[PDB]
């Protein structure tokens, strides 16, 4: 079982039904940085918390999005297109 | 790099799709001044919000691209969102002995307690400190409930007497069971901490010496939640004794020992039922569904999990190594038993049973082991089966009527109507087993279709979640019978499926719109997933299901009209579309784009126009139209088989050269009879090319819509030669243009001739004055065929009003129906409108809104329709700042009159006197108003209460405040 | 709720039926819409339209007098206020009338009390403050566990009234022995105090390099931040309840307790009726886009009224007298709050 604190704002009601996707590690460590210090601001802004977490074999990374699914389809958006920019930029250098 | 981009993005996706466009708009111009950097325009006019911002920074950069967006936000007038972008940024943007006796004793009983009935890092923090600077005494645990929370507890203090958890913080733990202290009545804080002890003994002093030194463990705080209803005074001193409960309670409220810390571990339910008392807590979150279903699964009905649950239920139940054997009578006693139990159990919001209410029931434990073999699911369906086969109210009614947990009982108990899961269950027992739920079932689905309004989305789309459980096609067909027209969200792929088979089976379908979102899968360039695999990129289940419903969509017999309320769709999604539209079979007379995107798969549309002959009407709106599909459209318009009777372009923001294909079109097309152009930059250079158009007589044009075209007296006059040629053409709308005088002079010489064929003509917002109305009325005089006017919000004043009352007060005159609102009226202009009324004989509507009309022009205008000759239909009051007494005299006249039948009242101060009055007017037998407008909630009980005595007589008055109800559909279809 | 005959769900009907069998013995009302796209209203035959629509959606119990309320919109909660604390709620759930709040914000101390409160524009902070209390305390909204993060210190000095301003970090404070505070939330010195009135100033409003006042001596004062010099003195009838200033152009809208409402523009002194009731009015709330303002009295009446010349739109009836009220940022919902009672309502238009 996995331990995580949750915020006194967003509801408990919510936690029902996640959404999951997975991606590189290195394009995920980009992406959040080694400390993911940023998590918080995000999750503020967006009403929406995330999970970063690291399979054992360290390739595939999966990350989290919890609230209203409109919500979730709309961050995953967001982070496939920030995933195919930071790709191409890998790319060209 | 993300992190800025990220707000920016959530900035620019509150705008509107107009306000969208504007900022594209904006951004461009500023861009074309721009030498520094230039930005492609082909790319702006293709992305969207999540690629214009991206871009935005990474062509501009973080700062300048947020001091630019900001600076654009403030000129389009959007003020709010511009600080919350500059806050954002501002946050976003970075700078630049006794003892050990006591714990050995402790482990053996835990251990003992254990036998007979990763995380350590997390939990060690769990009194730590965080960013802001905090420390917490009280920690909530809360999660699923597979996990044991007694192990977690058990394992936590065990930990801590090993030595290896909060050391240095505290000495002794206790651990309290709340079971326990309900078995006994009376308790007390020191006899708690003399029992745990093993000599039964303990030291007073050194126990409270300090506070720190202390620490508590509660348990399974949901159990007794039926205790804790009962209210109690709190206890300040600690030596006293009292009621567990009220123990418990001071001790969460740190109103008792305050400087001691405490810790909880409970059950979802649990911490929505104490969230209210625990002061500034730490919250932490928890996480067999998987290993109970695989498990099923490997001990094998694949289209529902009720159908899987019952199976597995079922091969439970089956006699171990006898098949096919009918149960015993006593066995079925026992079945149902269990089953009340488990009934009971969710009622009552109690996952726990104790030996003694096993016993009240009666069960034998060995019998009930032998029924069960492995949780919340099995309880659900435990009830489920029992509906299959106390004080007069209780508050676990209304409890259990959050239906928060409620949710997968009902789920199952729609899914035992299934015959394929019946007849299993009748064969097992060997008994028919008669159910009036699913009468009760059909009735509750029944009542949802008979509400006035359009079924609700989310209402709609759990009802196609349970009826596709059911999986029942005469089921299906008798409830969802009730209903016409229905509105259906698309947020999810199971979405997608319950709409796909609970719509084959409605026989009264007409209407139908669909907001999609989300659901199209990545493209397989520039949105390479890994974690998806082969087949998830390409040819995706996803692709098939939409495929399908689009040929449910296609073939269905009695739809005709297909809506999107909005949707952002792919060119692969419309293509996928437009060739299930293709087919001949298809009968869809009316479509709708407007508010949706569809920009990239347009030029799709038209092969479906051109193909399909049952098509009647398009409505296009808001998309980008380039040259070569205006010429393709002409094309798919040229063909002779096309029977499309009505075409609407909106912003498309055409060119001349469009212009002039389009008239070409017009000329050589027989089949279109109307044309719609508002918002598209239509100068006098194209509205001259339209004018040659219409001026031969083969033309078969009808209608013509002009909305901000900005046309000038060039265009006027233009239009005056072509109608004085022209003799086909009968609705035009010329409005938001700013003609003038001179071009209402020059459209009225060229209508003063009798051979005209105008019958509908409307022009709001035309800069007209006193002059222009002095024209329209010479104009008129003269005329028979023109019936409907309008002239709103223009300064016509007074007397302009009074020169069309005087040029209408002939009996020559056929004008029918005149509407004008925010013209700056007063009573002098009523004391004429009257006049007119009780003296023509045509006119048989008006509207004076936004009007100072004012006690004189109410009492002018009811000693008009006082009149037993006046044949006035409908009449329009507003805003018009009214009291009691025009209220009494309106009264009156509606007492008297017997012709007027549609009315309307709002925006108005009545007293409660004048309310009486207008209910008694309404009252009486003689009048017949078949439409009142008036807010109901608007006034005190007695005045609902009159009204609604009111609303018994005559059951078919109808009173709504929102007008234009029952309101003929041409009159607004026509205007746009 | 109380305004219908009763108020029913969906699933209620379906639960009463199941119950009564097991125990052997429009009309459906809707919950609030959040998503903008399905609010789906056509177009009259963000924006500035002035609304035509009101309906009760929940009841809030707080079980003691309310005196301050407030509505965040980027979350969902909402805020009561009372004397012998603060209750946190939320919004998201479903159901007909609430008992159970989000979290309890109690205060221990002899004799103290709480009599106002003021929420963050930026949704992330909190003041609170009242009689014989120690100092002006702020709560940290943002964080995953509600404490103050810091005191503003004052002695022996009662606050009737707060305010804000986050884009130069200046917090505001009112005092019953007419001294007009100021602090930094950096440093949380005070740096200036205006007095000489002891009357006092019921009610004080922030915006640019203005500070207006008023009381019950019936005058509305003007003071500067960047000099000393003297306020400038206007002359009204009546006192003054309550003040709020229009985000869009210069206007002042206030409340004079004997039914009236007048205008103040800061460039010239000019004036002008707007309104006219038979109550007192005890509040006053503009809209975030300016183009309507709500009122709320003592004749138990909510009102909502027509900035470009004062006509009212419509008004709702209630049964105990109402004392406070509160406009979302959305420009949708309204709460007030009467009684024991704390009441959410829906706009569309």
């Amino acid at each position: 079982p996995q331990i995580r604190i949750r915020p006194w704002w967003f509801p408990v009601q919510e936690l029902r039904d996640p959404l999951v996707f997975y991606l590189e590690a290195w394009l995920a460590d980009e992406l959040f940085g080694p400390d993911r210090a940023i998590i918080p601001e995000m999750e503020w802004t967006s009403q929406a918390l995330l999970t970063v977490d690291i399979v054992d074999s360290g390739n595939l990374v999966e990350i989290t999005v919890f609230g209203r699914p409109r919500v979730q389809n709309r961050v995953k958006s967001m982070l496939l297109c920030l995933a195919w920019f930071h790709r191409e930029h890998r790319a060209r250098a | 790099l993300t992190f800025s981009s990220y707000g920016l993005q959530w900035c620019l996706y509150e705008l509107d799709k107009e306000e969208f466009q504007t900022f594209k708009e904006l951004l461009k111009k500023k861009s074309s001044e721009s030498t520094t950097c230039s930005i492609p325009q082909f790319e702006i006019e293709n992305a969207n919000v999540e690629c214009l911002a991206l871009l935005l920074h990474e062509y501009y950069g973080a700062s300048l691209a947020w001091a630019t967006s900001i600076s654009i936000f403030e000129n389009m007038n959007l003020r709010t969102l511009s600080e919350k972008a500059r806050d954002d940024m501002k946050r976003h943007s970075p700078e630049d002995g006794d003892t050990w006796d006591y714990k050995s004793h402790v482990m053996t009983k835990f251990a003992e307690e254990e036998d007979v009935r990763p995380e350590m890092q997390t939990l060690a923090g769990a009194f730590d400190s965080d960013r802001w600077g905090f420390r917490p005494r009280t920690v909530v645990l809360h999660g699923k409930s597979g996990i044991g929370k007694s192990a977690l507890a058990r394992r936590i203090v065990l930990c801590w007497a090993q030595g290896g958890l909060y050391q240095g913080m505290f000495s002794y733990v206790f651990f309290l069971p709340v079971r326990e202290m309900q078995r006994k009545k009376e308790s007390s804080v020191t006899e708690f901490i003399s029992r745990e002890w093993p000599d039964s003994q303990a030291p007073v002093t050194e126990i409270m010496s300090r506070p720190e030194r202390l620490l508590f463990i509660i348990d399974g705080f949901d159990d007794l939640g039926s205790v804790l209803n009962n209210d109690t005074k709190l206890c300040k001193d600690w030596a006293e004794k009292q009621p567990p409960f009220t123990l418990i309670r001071s001790l969460l409220r740190k109103v008792l020992l305050p400087e001691s810390f405490l810790i909880v571990t409970v059950r979802d339910v649990g911490t929505e039922k104490l969230k209210s008392e625990v002061v500034s807590p730490r919250y932490l979150l928890v996480r067999a569904v998987g290993s109970l279903i695989c498990v099923a699964l490997q001990l094998q009905f694949n289209q529902t999990l009720t159908g899987l649950h019952a199976a597995f239920v079922f091969h439970q139940l089956t006699p171990r190594g006898v098949v096919r054997r009918c149960l015993n009578l006593e066995e079925r006693v026992v079945l149902k038993r269990f089953c009340r139990m488990a009934v009971e159990g969710v009622w009552n919001r109690k996952s726990v049973f104790d030996g003694d209410d096993l016993m009240v029931q009666g069960l034998g434990e060995s019998e009930l082991r032998a029924l069960f073999h492995m949780h919340l699911s099995l309880q659900d369906f435990c009830a489920a089966l029992y509906y299959v086969l106390k004080t007069k109210r209780s508050m676990e009614l209304k409890q259990a009527g959050f239906h928060i947990h409620s949710l997968w009982m009902k789920r199952f108990l729609f899914g035992l109507v299934s015959e394929d899961v019946r007849r299993p269950l009748e064969v097992l027992l060997g008994c028919p087993v008669p159910l009036g739920v699913k009468q009760k079932l059909l009735h509750w689905v029944s009542l949802l279709g008979q509400q006035p309004n359009a079924t609700t989305p989310g209402d709609t789309l759990d009802a196609f979640h349970c009826l596709f459980e059911t999986q029942d096609k005469e089921f299906v067909r008798l409830a969802l019978n009730s209903f016409q027209e229905v509105w259906l969200p698309i947020n999810q792929n199971l979405d997608l499926i319950a709409s796909s088979f609970c719509l084959q089976h409605c026989p009264y379908l007409r209407k139908i719109r669909v907001d999609v979102k989300g659901i199209f899968p990545r493209d397989e360039s520039a949105e390479a997933c890994p974690v998806v695999p082969l087949w998830m990129r390409d040819k995706t289940l996803i692709e098939e299901q939409w495929e399908d419903f689009c040929s449910m969509l296609g073939t269905h017999p009695h739809l005709r009209q297909l809506d999107l309320g909005s949707s952002i769709l792919t060119e692969r999604a419309m293509k996928t579309l437009c060739a299930k539209l293709r087919h001949p079979t298809c009968k869809i007379q009316t479509l709708m784009f407007r508010n949706a995107q569809i920009t990239p798969g347009v030029q799709h549309l038209w092969r479906i126009v051109m193909a399909n002959r049952n098509l009647r009407s398009l409505n296009l709106g808001g998309t980008h139209l380039k040259e070569e599909d205006v010429r393709m459209a002409c094309e798919a318009l040229k063909h002779p088989k096309c029977l499309l009777e009505s075409l609407r372009l909106d912003c498309c923001g055409l060119t001349h050269a469009c212009y002039l294909k389009i008239s070409q079109i017009l000329t050589t097309s027989p089949s279109l009879k109307s044309l719609s152009l508002a918002g598209n930059k239509v100068t006098d250079q194209g509205v001259m090319p339209l004018s040659d158009a219409l001026r031969v007589s083969q033309c078969a044009l009808q209608k013509l819509i002009l909305e901000d075209c900005g046309i000038t007296a060039t265009g006027c006059q233009s239009l005056a030669s072509a109608l004085v040629s022209n003799r086909s053409l009968t609705h035009l709308c010329l409005s938001n243009n700013s003609l003038g005088n001179e071009g209402v002079n020059l459209l009225c010489r060229s209508m003063r001739l009798p051979h005209c064929s105008l019958q509908r003509l409307m022009l709001n917002q035309c800069h007209l004055d006193t002059a222009g109305c002095g024209f329209l009325a010479l104009a008129l005089m003269g005329n028979s065929w023109l019936t409907h006017l309008s002239l709103s919000m223009n300064p016509v004043e007074d007397n302009g009003v009074k020169l069309l009352c005087e040029v209408m007060r002939e009996p020559s005159c056929h004008l029918q129906d005149l509407e004008l609102v925010k013209c700056h009226l007063t009573a002098a202009c009523c004391e004429s409108l009257s006049c007119v009324i009780s003296r023509s004989r045509h006119l048989k509507s008006l509207d004076l809104t936004d009007n100072a009309l004012g006690d004189g022009g109410v009492a002018a205008l009811c000693e008009g329709l006082k009149q037993k000759n006046s044949v006035l239909a409908r009449l329009g009051l507003k805003a018009c700042g009214l009291t009691s007494d025009c209220c009494e005299a309106l009264s009156l006249a509606l007492s008297c009159n017997r012709h007027l039948t549609s009315l309307n009242l709002v925006q108005n101060n009545f007293s409660p006197k004048g309310m009486m009055k207008l209910c008694s007017a309404f009252a009486c037998p003689t009048s017949n108003l078949q439409i009142i407008g008036l807010w109901k909630w608007q006034y005190p009980v007695q005045i609902r209460k009159l009204l609604e005595e009111v609303q018994l007589l005559k059951p078919r008055v109808v009173i709504d405040g929102s007008w234009h109800s029952f309101d003929e559909d041409d009159r607004y279809w026509w205007k746009n | 709720l109380f305004w219908d005959k009763e108020p029913w769900f969906w699933h209620d009907t379906l639960t009463e039926q199941l119950w009564r069998i097991f125990a052997g013995v429009s009309r459906f009302l809707q919950s609030i819409s959040w998503d903008p796209e399905d609010f789906e209203d056509a177009w009259k035959r963000k924006r500035l339209a002035v609304p035509c629509k009101l309906e009760k959606m929940r009841i809030l119990a707080h079980g003691e007098l309310v005196l301050a309320t407030a509505i965040s919109s980027f979350t969902r909660h909402v805020f009561t206020c009372g004397r012998r604390g603060i209750k946190v709620w939320s919004l998201t759930g479903q159901v007909a009338e609430d008992r159970f709040p989000e979290s309890h914000l109690p205060i221990q101390t002899p004799g103290a009390f709480l009599r106002t409160c003021l929420l963050s524009s930026n949704s992330r902070s909190l003041l609170t403050g009242g009689y014989n209390l120690a100092s002006v305390s702020v709560w940290d909204l943002a964080a995953p566990s509600l404490h103050v993060k810091e005191q503003l210190p004052c002695a022996g000095l009662n606050c009737q009234a707060l305010d804000a301003n986050l884009d130069a970090n200046l917090a505001f404070a009112s005092f019953t022995s007419g001294v007009v505070r100021i602090w930094d939330l950096r440093d949380q010195s005070v740096v200036r105090d205006l007095k000489g009135y002891p009357d006092g100033v019921k009610s004080i409003v922030v915006k640019g390099y203005n500070i207006w006042t008023g009381g019950p001596d019936a005058c509305l004062r003007c003071w500067d931040q960047r000099t000393i010099m003297k306020p400038l003195e206007y002359q009204f009838k009546s006192q003054i309840m309550s003040l709020s200033h229009s985000p869009q152009e210069d206007w002042v809208l206030l409340g004079m307790a004997n039914g009236q409402q007048w205008l103040q523009s800061t460039s010239g002194s000019q004036r002008h009726m707007v309104g006219q009731k038979d109550s007192v009015i005890l509040s006053v709330k503009f809209s975030p886009f300016g183009q309507w303002w709500a009122s709320v009295g003592m004749d138990d009446f909510l009102g909502v009224y027509s900035m470009p010349a004062g006509t009212k739109v419509f008004e709702v009836p209630e049964m105990s007298p109402v004392t406070c009220c509160d406009v979302s940022s959305n420009n949708r919902l309204v709460v007030t709050g009467s009684g024991e009672h704390a009441s959410v309502y829906q706009i569309t238009y």
